[PDB]
């Protein structure tokens, strides 16, 4: 069972993590049923 | 979810992933109606000593 908990927070700090409290609400409970041991996030390039 | 209690209109605002609410004794004291999405308090029926 793949649980997605999410929270969006308006911040204005430049570099590091903000110091504060914000609870993450559950968004999507996803029925995959597969083995996960390694992950990788996706970025986007800018071309000019 | 079965039970017996007085149903009143509730001021609690449930998050959309929430269906019911539990008290200290884990009895459902607030519930969302599954047809019209509104919250109801469930006060128990009166108990007395005769
Ligand atoms: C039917 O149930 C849905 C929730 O699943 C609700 O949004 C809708 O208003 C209901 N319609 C009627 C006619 O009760």
């Amino acid at each position: 069972y793949f649980k997605i908990y999410s929270k969006h927070t308006p911040i204005n700090l430049v570099r590091d993590l903000p110091q504060g409290f914000s609870a993450l609400e559950p968004l999507v409970d996803l029925p995959i049923g597969i083995n996960i041991t390694r992950f990788q996030t996706l970025l986007a390039l800018h071309r000019s | 979810l079965t039970g017996t209690g007085v149903l009143t209109e509730s001021n609690k605002k449930f998050l959309p992933f929430q269906q019911f609410g539990r008290d200290i004794a884990d009895t459902t004291d607030a519930v969302r109606d599954p047809q019209t999405l509104e919250i109801l308090d469930i006060t128990p029926c009166s108990f007395g000593g005769v």
